[PDB]
């Protein structure tokens, strides 16, 4: 491919500083774009960088253009949960309406919320119409935490996702499990490494 | 820069248009296809009203430019393959439509709508964090086009919301394994208690339409919203 | 007066098929030739290079090199843009050059559609030339939106083409300053018109270019003389002939003159019918087929 | 619109026959560029046929020289084939020497 874009996904800790890179082989190089997409939308354009060594900047986002290097470097400052999206690398061979954009394959950033007091705990739900259908909660642990999958065919494990009340500045993970089967909601999260001082209540 | 439809169902052999529409004046129109790994791919482009021109893979697509506002991508004979997030863009600096999803299947006899149930709170957690998480499930559907949102009194809430990033497979081990999503709401415990605080789930599903056959016994599994609701508890 | 030309040809036959072929001449010598098959500019003189340097040379060598293959590329997208107006095959023809003056200069860049002249680049843009046709109103819109291009085309009008010409002047001074002796030989044939004969004066292998030649009658310049264009030779040499409308008869006491700065004085005079033609109008004998009717 | 090519054939040298000599075809006035160029013994063709590149004039007609080695006789025949689309078919202009 001629747009090659690194790393595949990036991890960063909330509030503080995630770098991209760009490398391409495009000939000629007129100019070079990034676009921001979040997850299930369209591409929005961040910044533009001309010169044969330009250097752009918008709000937290800075960019850095190298044409002799063939090469881009996309900055966020202070990274926020909503930067969680996927960051294309675009060069444009013409300056011109008779030109080709070329489109790197993207990388995903991913910004892992600092949880400021983790109350880890696994809780357990009941259906709104009924006594037998049950979920498991895994919420209020850090964000050091991986929840890994189930081993089971039966039981049914989600990826951790984190929400924001955003009128009490709390943010919070969670993960959510179930199974139609001898499965407790203590041992549901098993197959996963859980905090000690992580809250059981009796069902 | 408008995109209809924003998700289809298709089958294979069957005929699909994606329309795009755009009121900026422009000349140059574009029809992208993104697919995980790779990075926008050209269709089809024009350079004006009654242009259209092939660009990197063309096959099994066409297009039409009536006017200079619309500029549909059509699909005569449809493919597995063309299973793909589909984007236009006009302009001369380019600008890009909000994407649509579309999935086509061989058989639409496995083409199921999702079961939704909300979990309420536990009393455990309302104890001891003074704040009360519900918990959405939809389950049992296919293919993974649904779009959950979450409706407190009759008006739909973003705040306390979180969603699953990707549908799971209930049967992994399958190719044509059914899909479920989850999503949670969390608000402060209080607001919990309120008797005449209402909670919605709402799941618009899109699956088949009327130009669609339908033979077997279960019910038509169309494009529909399915939703499970809770009330709040005082107790 | 020394002018400095780069002549490009590139046809268009189909959507896929194309050629861009180019040639460089300063004054009237070929110094650059650079054919479709090559994606390297050759030189034809060792002092093609100018006054430039490696380094110098491989920036404006790969400069070039995008012009190609982007040049051809654009032109095919014009053809997509007034797909129902213009279609191939097409024929485009590039003439860009500066010619020389006490250090001053002129540079221009015209381009042909189609045999005819429609486009110059004129100050900072691309202009319609007063006759165009109305259709190429668009794509020089589009080519003028170019502010990339339009920067490094001034740069090479403006700069850089009197920049190494001055570097190829003194560098080929050696070659363009060069004198070499023009040969002289008679003959005839039957004119046009009835009773008439057409004497031949074949002056060839002289450089440089200007040259006088007559027929006369000793001090008489015979006004009839007609002269032939300028025709080349491989070692860049050059033939012209002079002939003589006579009615047979008035052939004899006939001469011809050549005057050419090689010469440096000494003038080649034929005479019609000296010891001299008559043995070398022997030499020169065949069966008179398929002579020109 | 479409130019029909002229063609000129004449000698490096005073033509003496029985030494070795160069034979120029030069072809002018045409357009489009491309041209099948062909010069003959005989009417049978010589391998041993170098070409200039090819340019255009003031007017944009093209023109290109063609020239060949030769040792001119009192019988070989001289001649240079042009193939045009200006032309249905081939022109075939054979060697003066009095020209
Ligand atoms: C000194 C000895 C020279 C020896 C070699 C001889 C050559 C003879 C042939 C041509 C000589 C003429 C010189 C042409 C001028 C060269 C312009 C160079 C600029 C160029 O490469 N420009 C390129 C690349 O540019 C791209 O990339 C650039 C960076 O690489 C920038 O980023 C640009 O923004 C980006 O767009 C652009 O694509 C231009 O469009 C090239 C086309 C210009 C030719 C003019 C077209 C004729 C008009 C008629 C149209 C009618 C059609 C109707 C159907
Ligand atoms: C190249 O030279 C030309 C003039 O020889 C310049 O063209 C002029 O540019 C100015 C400002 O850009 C305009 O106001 C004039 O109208 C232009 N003149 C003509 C005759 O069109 C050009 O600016 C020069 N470019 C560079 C890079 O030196």
């Amino acid at each position: 491919t001629q747009v090659e874009q690194s790393p595949q996904s990036l991890v960063v800790r909330q509030g503080e500083n995630s770098v991209l890179q760009c490398n391409y082989s495009v000939t000629p190089d007129n100019h070079l774009r990034w676009f921001k997409q979040d997850t299930g939308k369209g591409l929005v354009s961040l910044t533009v960088l001309v010169d044969q060594k330009d250097k752009t900047s918008n709000g937290r986002y800075s960019a850095t253009l190298d044409k002799d290097a063939k090469h881009s470097t996309l900055h966020i400052t202070a990274t926020l949960l909503d930067d969680t999206a996927t960051y294309i690398c675009v060069v444009g061979d013409r300056g011109s309406a008779l030109g080709r954009l070329h489109f790197g394959a993207g990388t995903q950033l991913i910004v892992i919320p600092d949880i400021q007091n983790p109350d880890p705990a696994v809780y357990q739900l009941r259906d709104s119409k009924s006594s037998d259908k049950s979920v498991c909660l895994f919420t209020d642990f850090d964000s050091q935490t991986n929840v890994s999958q189930s081993k089971d065919s039966d039981v049914y494990i989600t990826d951790k996702c984190v929400l924001d009340m955003r009128s009490m500045d709390f943010k919070s993970n969670s993960a959510v499990a179930w199974s139609n089967k001898d499965f407790a909601c203590a041992n549901a999260f098993n197959n996963s490494i859980i905090p000690e001082d992580t809250f059981f209540p009796s069902p | 820069v408008t995109q209809s439809p924003r998700n289809k169902v298709a089958v294979t052999g069957g005929k699909v248009t994606l329309s795009c529409n755009q009121t900026n004046n422009h000349n140059n129109m574009y029809w992208y296809r993104q697919d995980t790994g790779h990075g926008l791919r050209l269709i089809h482009y024009s350079y004006g009203a009654g242009s259209t021109e092939k660009g990197d893979i063309p096959d099994g697509y066409k297009a039409s430019r009536p006017s200079q506002e619309n500029f549909s991508l059509i699909l005569e004979l449809a493919t597995p393959s063309q299973t793909s997030v589909y984007f236009c863009a006009s302009g001369d600096e380019q600008f890009f439509g909000p994407g649509t999803r579309l999935t086509v299947l061989e058989d639409l006899k496995n083409v199921f709508p999702p079961e939704v149930a909300v979990f309420e709170p536990s009393e455990a957690e309302i104890s001891h964090t003074q704040k009360a998480t519900l918990v959405c499930l939809a389950t049992g559907f296919y293919p993974d086009h649904v779009e959950l949102s979450w409706w407190v009194n009759g008006k739909e809430v973003h705040s306390g919301v979180c969603t699953d990033p990707q549908p799971l497979k209930e049967q992994p081990a399958l190719n044509d394994s059914r899909y479920a999503l989850s999503s949670r709401l969390r608000v402060s415990a209080t607001f919990w208690q309120n008797p005449r605080n209402h909670f919605r789930c709402q799941v618009q599903f899109y699956g088949l339409s009327e130009n669609d056959e339908w033979t077997q016994d279960r019910a038509k599994p169309v494009t529909q919203i399915v939703s499970a609701e809770a009330w709040g508890r005082a107790d | 007066n020394y002018t400095f030309r780069c002549l490009q040809m590139s046809s268009f036959a189909n959507r896929s098929w194309s050629r861009t072929d180019s040639v460089v001449w300063l004054g009237d010598l070929q110094t650059h030739r650079w054919s479709n098959d090559s994606a390297t500019i050759s030189f034809t003189k060792p002092w093609s290079q100018g006054k430039l340097s490696n380094q110098q040379w491989e920036k404006l060598q790969h400069m070039f090199q995008v012009y190609r293959v982007s040049f051809t590329r654009d032109i095919q997208e014009l053809v997509k843009m007034m797909s129902p107006k213009e279609d191939y095959p097409i024929e485009i023809q590039l003439s860009a050059g500066c010619e020389m003056y006490g250090n001053a200069s002129e540079s221009f860049l015209h381009v042909a559609f189609q045999g005819k002249y429609v486009v110059r680049f004129w100050g900072t843009s691309w202009q319609t030339v007063p006759g165009a046709p109305s259709w190429l109103d668009l794509p020089i819109k589009v080519l003028n939106a170019d502010q990339g291009t339009s920067a490094t085309v001034q740069m090479l009008l403006n700069d850089t083409c009197p920049l190494f010409v001055r570097g190829l002047l003194e560098a080929g001074k050696s070659d363009l300053e060069k004198q070499e002796k023009p040969v002289a030989w008679l003959s005839s044939v039957p004119s046009s018109a009835h009773g008439h004969r057409q004497l031949v004066c074949h002056v060839s292998g002289f450089y440089p270019k200007p040259v006088w030649v007559m027929w006369m009658r000793g001090d008489q310049e015979q006004q009839g003389t007609h002269r032939g264009d300028f025709l080349p030779n491989a070692d860049e040499t050059w033939y012209l002939q002079a002939t003589l409308d006579v009615e047979a008869g008035e052939e004899a006491g006939l001469a011809c003159r050549v005057k050419h700065s090689s010469l440096g004085g000494q003038d080649i005079i034929l005479y019609w019918g000296s010891l001299h033609h008559i043995l070398d109008a022997q030499k020169m004998v065949w069966n008179h087929r398929h002579h020109h009717h | 619109i479409q130019k029909t090519p002229q063609i000129q054939v004449y000698s490096r040298h005073p033509p003496e026959n029985g030494k070795p000599n160069i034979l120029n075809c030069y072809v002018t006035q045409f357009h489009p560029p491309h041209i099948e160029i062909q010069m003959l013994k005989n009417g049978k063709k010589i391998p041993k046929v170098e070409m200039s590149d090819m340019s255009f004039s003031k007017d944009w007609s093209f023109y290109i020289l063609a020239h060949t080695e030769f040792t001119p006789t009192e019988t070989d025949t001289y001649a240079c084939r042009v193939k045009h689309a200006s032309m249905a078919e081939p022109k075939t202009v054979y060697w003066d020497r009095d020209m």
